[PDB]
């Protein structure tokens, strides 16, 4: 839910090249992707342990 | 709860544009206000 709105904001605000919010945008993208990948990997491993439990 | 958390984190990352006049940020704040109003009205 957060990811899809952040990326839409990226497409909308950077249709063109604004140089001012260029540097902040890379930080935002790095932060959200480094969060989400960790989230997904932990969820998959938890689901695997839950599957093995039976 | 997670529905509110979504808009919360969304506005949190909308902070880091270093713009207090961003219409995206203002509108997301308007969204969160009405979200909190509808949650509190349920209680």
């Amino acid at each position: 839910g957060v990811a899809t709105q952040l990326l839409a904001a990226y497409i909308l605000l950077f249709d063109e090249y604004n140089e001012k919010k260029a540097s902040a945008q890379k930080d935002i993208l790095i932060k959200v992707l480094d969060d989400g990948i960790t989230k997904l990997n932990e969820a998959q491993k938890s689901l695997l342990v839950s599957s093995q439990s039976f | 709860i997670g529905e509110i958390k979504t808009e919360t984190e969304t506005t949190r990352f909308y902070v880091d544009y270093d713009d207090l006049m961003l219409s995206l940020l203002k509108e997301a704040a308007k969204k969160m206000i009405n979200t909190c109003n509808e949650y509190q009205k349920r209680h």
